[PDB]
């Protein structure tokens, strides 16, 4: 089976058809309020008409707000972009802390590019020159085309070519047997290698009798890729046209990130603008989710500032639990959640309840449906009251290893007595504090 | 097709011989003008 | 609408003498019986026609 | 288990007024197809056409067939046995034989022929069957109507299962020799002279309707007038087959008339356009009430022989014959017959009953479904049970084909 | 591996007996020799035929022994003949006279009668429209209708089925004649209506479709 | 009597056919499910051949004589869309 983690019970938001929220729906329980924002939040996402708009999901610890956010990726699907960091990622050793930030950015962006093409493959059977004789002067032998005949699965076509093809035609070494690759725009040959039907017990190349084509001998074929801003960006700073000496220089002194320039974000946005206006291409923009955002430095809010003011930017979720904490870069200036005023004042503020002990308690049955786990009535009430005492994911995780402490004993669910030996066998950390008393 | 259901095509064998018996006669022409299957108890009439 | 009644009317009159053929009588199921060596051979010279054609 | 058919060597003879067609079993077409007439020196026979269509003295030129049955046994013996010498070529005694019978054919006739193949030709096994039944195996069907527009009759026979409806038979002398006579009728009233081949030695070009311009051979012997009459029919035949149309609906003078011609040549090199009365000829066929000189309006059309056989049947197999109607004959072959007739069937035929004619217009189907349904009737190795020995006649006598053979 | 289509997204199919259309493509035949002999020459020269023989053979559940010849393989010489399997006969009644004397004639049939009846019945396998058609009326007078020789032959089954063991009851032989000869009656009269009486009751069927929607 | 003397006065033990009111019936053959009994032996289905022969339209699968097994064909006026569909 899939590994387990602990949001894996997490499906999406819950929510009703009016974007009223159930009270226990998609793998979430409570938090109506906050989960009703986060319906309006994948609303905004979804309309596509926004830049820049940036949410922060505040409360203590424990209350769901980081499952929220991975809520709010299950509702977007997999087509939206959704980019996860910490906070603490920013401080890297090879590019400076707002270049990590941009990079991030731009990963949130997407780009489905939807190129196509029309082609003609098959085994090569005539090699067959047409001739008229004269170009209508002083005079050899003049071809005036050239046939190509193919054959691959469906039936037999000839084509009668461009004579100027015959050049490449013998630059790519094609004899009759081969199969081969022409496309129309350029009318460039490319050689594949040669049929299986000269092949099946002959083996012994390195070209590979490659296989005979299925279908029609002319296809129209669609590729759709996706890609984002930040891909375009990296695959564009960089000399990777192996033909150059500092190319394959490259490959020995080490590849380290190096700060992007705002030029080549420019130009990349320009041509990504007219691949949108010629219709090659589709803007997808996503999300960014910055999770304990308060181990930021004030340097990175200030630039935040002028990041969330663009109109590239994506939508953007902060998560934090601290509370009037010191802002990280200063000396002594204390403001709300470790994040200062002035970034607080640019973001949308979703709140976080504590949830009661009946929460508590169907928050722990869902886990215990996830992972495989039956549990007893008084041993779900136990851990509830477990969970009330000290923390919800403290309870929550003494499921698995109580459900193994059964199946030693033979058993095939969890009892009150399996839970209450776990619970002295570990101790959390509030317990654990009072005993740093006694052994000081 | 759909979620499975496999079907396989059809063969015209000759006929092939029986092995003990069955109700296996049916009238054709008879079948241009009613049923191949006879009514169940939805018959109006009780007698 | 008033000529409705004459409608089942008339219906009425076709089923009395037998000419409605929406009320047509069932056929009598005869006794069933397996197939004999005639229809094995009629059901053979079905087959054989095909291959000749 | 089981195979499929099982082939035995057997021989299938379809004997008619017209043509003898025969050949060996399990094969799609007949052998050989040589005219029934033969010609009589006295006796001395002369059958097929190369020694038929030669002048000669005092040569009588007869049939043994009588409406559809035998009548002249010698004549029959010889040609049974020009069949096994000169087209066969293989000895009689080690081949089975499965004959075609007319539908209405007596006990005393079916007796006979029985005693005949088995004592004189020393057959190992014999079955007779009827021309019907073949006719609708050949289309691989077992119950259908049988409408066979021959020389002598047009006949509407029912087929069940296999088993002719013997009470359901119409038949009408409305067929090939009728048309015909008609086109004798017509030639006369045109005062076309009609000389036939054996008669030209050369001839010369002219043009339409002008006199012909020909010169006849010095050195022929004097012939009987049946033989004369004979080929001369056998001209006529291929102005039916070149010429004549069935009009697509009930025929109307200045419509046909309206229609493009169709030129004809006659061996002494007259000539001349055909208008309407190509069309009017056939259509005593469907409407017999309007020809010249016939006796009385009783008589009946092809789609009323059609009803009249099918409402003579059970009320319970008549949606059976009505949704399988195969058309057989060679008279059947003339343009838009079978459209015409399809037409006015459907203009008969209850709306509660599906009409459907089986597509069987082709020279092969139309004139030899008969042997074709019974070289696949001994191809069946089904059937192979179903053969008169010789033991079992040497045992019960020439009687044991009406048990046999129903 | 091998795959036919009967797809949903185009939902179409075709039926026929001999061929769907004149324009119909030929049958595709089996091959060894489509990609050339050189293709398959080890193949063929790596093998040898079983050798045929035209042979006879007897029972094809005949009674008189003759022995007509066949191809088979000449190592399957003195296997019986497969077709035999399909000789199967109609289970009809028989009887004798004294048993005949509780099938008692009604003082309308006759023992004469009745044998003449099962003989035929015995022949064409129950298929009373043949029998009826085969049915020596002159002899016998014109029985007819089907139903009066099909009610008389399974009264008779009935009574024979009775007699012969120990104890028993039967319900689908018990033959309704009148319902049948009511039933074709009316099929009669369906059949026998001018084209204006049809048009009729098409009228009045379109009157109560419209007027019951 | 509504139905005259053709009334269907049932009689004990016996079983009965309907009739076809809606629709006339029809042979096994020449005959789908809108007509007549669909006996899929009869029955043409589009097929594919795993040698590179393509879709060959409409067939069934027939044994001749001789043991050899046969892939009739039938025509349709889409046969041109089922080659390169």
């Amino acid at each position: 089976t899939q590994r387990i983690a602990s949001h894996s019970h997490v499906k999406g938001l819950g929510l009703d058809e009016s974007g009223l929220a159930k009270q226990a729906a998609s793998g979430l329980v409570g938090q109506e309020n906050a989960r009703e924002a986060c319906g309006v939040i994948v609303e905004l996402i979804k309309s596509k008409k926004m830049a820049g708009r940036a949410v922060l999901l505040a409360g203590p610890p424990g209350t769901g707000k980081t499952a929220l956010a991975l809520a709010i990726a299950q509702e977007l699907g997999s087509k939206v972009p959704f980019c996860p960091m910490v906070g603490s990622e920013v401080y890297s050793t090879e590019i400076k802390k707002t270049e990590v930030l941009m990079e991030n950015f731009r990963r949130a962006i997407g780009l489905r590019i939807k190129e196509t093409k029309e082609v003609y493959e098959g085994e090569v059977t005539e090699l067959t020159p047409c001739e008229t004789e004269n170009p209508m002067g002083g005079y050899g032998k003049t071809i005036s085309h050239v046939i190509i005949g193919l054959k691959t699965a469906k039936g037999t076509k000839q084509l009668k070519l461009d004579p100027s093809i015959f050049e490449s035609l013998q630059k790519e070494r094609v004899e009759a047997g081969d199969v081969i690759y022409i496309e129309a725009n350029s009318g460039a040959v490319k050689r594949q290698g040669r049929c299986d039907t000269y092949a099946t017990e002959f083996d012994l190349e390195a070209e590979e009798y490659v296989p005979l084509p299925k279908g029609d001998v002319h296809k129209k074929k669609e590729i759709i890729q996706d890609v984002t801003l930040h891909d375009l960006d990296v695959a564009n700073a960089r000399p990777q046209g192996g033909q150059d000496i500092l190319s394959m220089m490259g490959q020995l002194m080490k590849p380290k990130k190096t700060e992007i320039t705002d030029k080549l974000r420019g130009e990349i946005n320009k041509v990504v603008n007219k691949y949108i206006d010629q219709g090659i291409a589709e803007l997808v923009p996503g999300v960014l989710f910055v999770d304990e955002v308060h181990m930021l430095d004030i340097e990175c809010f200030t630039y935040l500032h002028r990041a969330l003011e663009s109109s590239i930017a994506p939508i953007v979720i902060f998560a934090s639990n601290r509370g009037n904490c010191v802002i990280r870069g200063t000396e002594d200036i204390t403001s709300p959640h470790g994040i200062p005023l002035d970034l607080l004042d640019r973001v949308m503020i979703i709140r976080t309840m504590l949830y009661t002990p009946q929460e508590m308690k169907q928050i722990i049955k869902i886990r215990a449906q996830t992972e495989g786990i039956n549990i007893s009535e008084e041993a779900l009430n136990h851990l509830g009251e477990i969970g009330t005492k000290t923390t919800l994911r403290y309870s929550v995780q003494l499921l698995t290893p109580a459900n193994l402490l059964a199946k030693i004993n033979g058993k095939d669910s969890i009892e009150k007595e399996h839970v209450e030996e776990i619970s002295e066998l570990f101790y959390d950390a509030k317990s654990s504090a009072k005993i740093l008393a006694d052994q000081q | 097709d759909v979620d499975g259901q496999t079907e396989v095509m059809p063969l015209w064998t000759p006929p092939t011989p029986p092995q003990d018996d069955s109700d296996i006669y049916l009238d054709s022409v008879m079948c241009l003008m009613y049923e191949a299957t006879p009514i169940p108890e939805a018959k109006l009439p009780p007698v | 609408i008033t000529l409705e009644n004459q409608v089942h009317q008339r219906i009425a009159e076709l089923r009395k003498a037998g000419l409605w053929s929406q009320r047509r009588l069932p056929k009598l199921q005869e006794a069933p019986r397996p197939k004999s060596h005639w229809d094995y051979l009629l059901e053979e010279m079905q087959w054989m026609a095909t291959d000749f054609a | 288990g089981v195979y499929g058919g099982d082939e035995v060597g057997a021989l299938v003879f379809d004997i008619g007024s017209y043509t003898v067609r025969a050949g060996y079993a399990g094969e799609d077409c007949p052998k050989v197809d040589f005219p029934t007439a033969i010609g009589m020196v006295v006796p001395t026979y002369y059958i097929d056409t190369n020694a038929l269509r030669v002048p000669r003295e005092n040569m009588e030129a007869i049939s043994p067939l009588k409406n559809g049955m035998v009548e002249d046994w010698d004549s029959f013996q010889a040609i049974l046995d020009h069949t096994y010498k000169m087209h066969v070529k293989s000895e009689a005694s080690l081949h089975p034989v499965l004959m075609s019978e007319a539908p209405w054919n007596t006990r005393a006739k079916r007796e006979k022929l029985t005693e005949l193949m088995f004592e004189h030709y020393n057959i190992p096994a014999f079955f007779l069957c009827k021309t019907a039944v073949l006719t609708a195996f050949a289309n691989g069907r077992s119950t259908g109507l049988i409408l066979d527009s021959g020389a002598t009759h047009t006949t509407a026979i029912p087929v069940h299962d296999g088993y002719v409806l013997q009470q359901g038979i119409v038949k009408s002398p409305l067929a090939g020799d009728f048309i015909t006579m008609q086109c004798r009728e017509l030639f006369q009233e045109m005062n076309i002279e009609l000389v036939p081949p054996y008669m030209i030695a050369s001839k010369e070009a002219v043009r339409e309707g002008s006199p012909a311009n020909w010169k006849r051979k010095e050195k022929l012997p004097q012939v009987t007038r049946s033989w004369h009459n004979y080929m001369c029919n056998c001209v006529i035949q291929d102005f039916q087959a070149s010429v004549l149309q069935v009009s697509d609906s009930t025929y109307d003078e200045q419509v046909a008339a309206q229609m493009p011609t169709v030129h004809y040549e006659f061996p002494n090199g007259y000539n001349c356009d055909f208008g309407a009365e190509r069309l009017k000829i056939p259509e005593g066929l469907f409407d017999p009430s309007n020809v010249k000189g016939l006796s009385g309006n009783t008589m009946l059309g092809v789609s009323h022989v059609v009803t009249t056989s099918v409402g003579m049947c059970d009320i319970d197999i008549r949606p059976g014959l009505y949704g399988s109607v195969i058309v057989a004959g060679g008279n059947t072959l003339i343009q838009s017959f079978t459209d015409r007739l399809n037409r006015e069937l459907s203009q008969k035929t209850p709306p509660s009953m599906r009409l459907k004619l089986i597509a069987n217009n082709t020279t092969v189907e139309r004139r030899f479904s008969s042997w074709i349904g019974g070289s696949i009737l001994a191809s069946l190795g089904t059937f192979q049970q179903m053969w008169i020995s010789k033991q079992e006649y040497e045992e019960g006598g020439k009687q044991c084909v009406e048990r046999k053979c129903p | 591996t091998l795959t036919f289509k009967r797809p949903e997204g185009m939902h179409r199919e075709v039926y026929a007996l001999l061929y769907s259309d004149k324009k119909d493509a030929p049958p595709l035949l089996p091959s060894d020799t489509g990609q050339g002999y050189r293709t398959v020459k080890a193949k063929l020269g790596s093998k040898k035929v079983r050798p045929w023989k035209w042979m006879p053979f007897t029972n094809p559940a005949r009674k008189d022994g003759a022995m007509f010849f066949h191809w088979r393989r000449a190592a399957e010489e003195g296997k019986d003949y497969p077709f035999a399997r399909f000789n199967k006969t109609v289970q009809v009644p028989v009887y004798s006279e004294q048993e005949y004397q509780l099938y008692l004639h009604d003082d309308a049939w006759t023992k004469a009668e009745t044998d003449h009846l099962f003989d035929l019945s015995r022949r064409f396998d129950l298929r009373f429209v043949v029998i009826h058609d085969r049915y020596d009326h002159q002899q016998f007078k014109k029985r007819s209708v089907e139903d009066l020789k099909e009610r008389y032959y399974h009264i008779c089954a009935k009574l024979a089925n009775v007699r012969a063991v120990p104890g028993t009851d039967l319900k689908i032989p018990v033959f309704d004649a009148g319902h049948e000869r009511r039933r074709k009656e009316q099929l009669e009269r369906l059949y026998n209506r001018t084209p204006e009486q049809v048009a009729e009751e098409e009228y009045l069927l379109q009157e109560l479709r419209k007027i019951e929607a | 009597d509504p139905d005259g003397p053709f009334a269907f006065r049932r009689k004990a033990g016996c079983q009965y056919y309907a009739p076809h009111l809606d629709q006339t019936g029809n042979w096994p053959w020449t005959s789908p499910k809108d007509g007549g009994l669909g006996d899929v032996r009869y029955r043409y289905c589009l097929t594919t051949l795993t040698v590179p022969q393509r879709c060959i339209g409409f067939a069934r699968r027939r044994v001749g004589r001789g043991g050899r097994v046969l892939l009739d064909r039938a025509h349709s006026d889409y046969d041109s869309v089922f080659h390169h569909l």
